[PDB]
């Protein structure tokens, strides 16, 4: 039926004041999701305020922005709004909002917003319990931290103490990244971690179970004749414990290292969000960055 | 350059030399070997080391949460997945220790994301003679 | 004791119902019952 559309225009079922049309007028060239394309939207459609709820976890947030359509914001109009959805390489100026920096050249990933220092900004638009929550654009870096270490907390809770997880996830929350930190808002353990935590018990078992002893004994070898301060740290990390290698062929080595990229891929998945954006400016204040994106 | 803390015996250089000759469509060529001058770089030695830890990390850490997990698991995949750990076992701490070994292997993996996958850049259409080209589209 | 051999060292949980495979589930008061009563029928059985 009805072609999908690529401009989209969005209508305020309610009174707005002219503060609301100003700060509603800053917000061009944000990137904002919408979960239906449709010519004409109402604004209860607009932002992540329709998904946050009683579950209040943080995983699930997540896993209801990834199915989301991401869209970028175009001029304002006097109680109307145009939002335009991207195609796959082409070049966009992007609105950055969260407090993280950006920097020419890194990739961009689409993430629930976190909160900041004293959390001192609410300003944004609320109109009668409805309210314009934005996700934030991070960079790569901070978006495997926070993926790995909600990953790690999941983990870790498996048989320890009630207090212990406490003190774990007290601890796990707190990420500093280009000299600002952030904290994880409500990482919680509900079944959609659940299926996390699962998938990576299996690949952890299949990348044990395919390696071979070459790659096993590599780390053992290597600390035998080589010191340095990467390889006495990395085994400080690991268990204590010339002569030739008992089983030599390339053809069986190759042939595992091949399905061990699979099992890694399957392992490194759960941390790697999809790239929306890649930079290449910023502007000197770091409020915006000309993007490609990438969808 | 996993076995290129071996190179001290004919069989391993054999091996390697196996490794290094490459044969694709009607053309066969040789791969430079990445130890030069009787050691390996350190880009390459980062590489292998961060492939062994994470193989020497899983192989430790993940019996304990296959454990747990497969009590519960309704997919009866991870019984079967403890059951294979026991058999590796059977072929041969601290909280705050836990979470560095956890995060240890996780750095490991983030390590290994540029040799684990490579971009398709390019997918061609053309045939001639004039082989040295053809059309293709673009990939980002 | 251990009077069966099992090729799996690990027992898995069964789900579905009864009509989509076959599981041997029955307690030692049924078996009893049930020996006790082929006991009599086969007293029941020149």
């Amino acid at each position: 039926m009805a072609a999908m559309e690529a401009n989209i225009f969005c209508t305020f079922d309610h009174k707005l004041s002219i503060a609301d049309v100003g700060k509603l007028t800053k917000l061009v060239a944000a990137v904002v999701p919408i979960p239906q394309r449709l010519h004409l939207i109402k604004h209860y459609q607009l932002g992540l305020h329709q998904f946050v709820d009683h579950t209040r976890g943080y995983v699930r947030l997540r896993g209801l922005l990834r199915n989301m359509t991401l869209t970028l914001m175009r001029r304002v109009e006097g109680n109307q709004i145009l939002l335009h959805v991207p195609t796959h390489g082409l070049l966009y100026t992007v609105l950055n909002t969260g407090p993280v920096t950006w920097e020419k050249g890194d990739a961009l990933c689409v993430l629930p917003p976190l909160f900041h220092g004293p959390l001192a900004r609410e300003n944004l638009l609320t109109l009668g319990q409805w309210e314009l929550v934005l996700p934030w654009i991070v960079p790569m870096p901070l978006a495997l931290e926070i993926n790995q270490r909600l990953l790690i907390m999941g983990l870790f809770s498996l048989d320890r103490s009630y207090e212990e997880v406490k003190a774990a996830v007290q601890q796990l929350q707190t990420i500093t990244f280009r000299d600002a930190t952030f904290t994880i808002p409500d990482p919680v353990i509900d079944q959609h971690l659940l299926i996390d935590m699962k998938t990576a018990c299996l690949s952890m078992s299949m990348v044990a179970n395919l390696a071979s002893e070459l790659t096993m004994t590599y780390v053992r070898k290597l600390a035998l004749e080589d010191s340095s301060m990467l390889l006495v740290k990395c085994q400080e990390l690991l268990m204590r414990l010339p002569a030739r290698p008992q089983h030599v062929s390339p053809d069986d080595e190759i042939a595992r290292l091949s399905a061990l990229f699979v099992m890694l891929r399957q392992l490194d998945d759960l941390i790697r969000e999809q790239v929306v954006f890649t930079v290449c400016d910023v502007s000197p204040d770091n409020k915006s960055a000309t993007c490609i994106f990438k969808g | 350059g996993l076995f290129s803390l071996d190179r001290s015996y004919e069989e391993v250089k054999a091996a390697v030399q196996q490794l290094q000759t490459i044969t694709f469509r009607d053309a066969t060529f040789t791969i430079p070997d990445p130890v030069i001058d009787q050691h390996l770089l350190i880009d390459m030695k980062t590489a292998c080391l961060s492939m062994s830890m994470v193989a020497n990390l899983a192989s430790e850490l993940t019996m304990t949460y296959v454990r747990k997990l497969a009590l519960e698991d309704s997919s009866m995949l991870l019984v079967k997945c403890q059951e294979l750990l026991m058999r590796l076992d059977r072929e041969r701490v601290s909280p705050d220790d836990e979470i560095a070994r956890l995060s240890a292997l996780f750095v490991m993996l983030r390590q290994l994301d540029d040799l684990i996958r490579e971009q398709v850049v390019f997918t061609v259409c053309d045939v001639s003679p004039d082989n040295k080209s053809a059309t293709c589209i673009f990939k980002g | 004791m251990s009077l069966l051999h099992t090729f799996w060292r690990l027992p898995v949980a069964v789900f579905f119902e009864p009509h989509e495979e076959n599981v041997l589930r029955c307690p030692e008061r049924v078996l009893r019952r049930l020996l006790e009563d082929a006991a009599v029928t086969m007293r029941g059985g020149d």
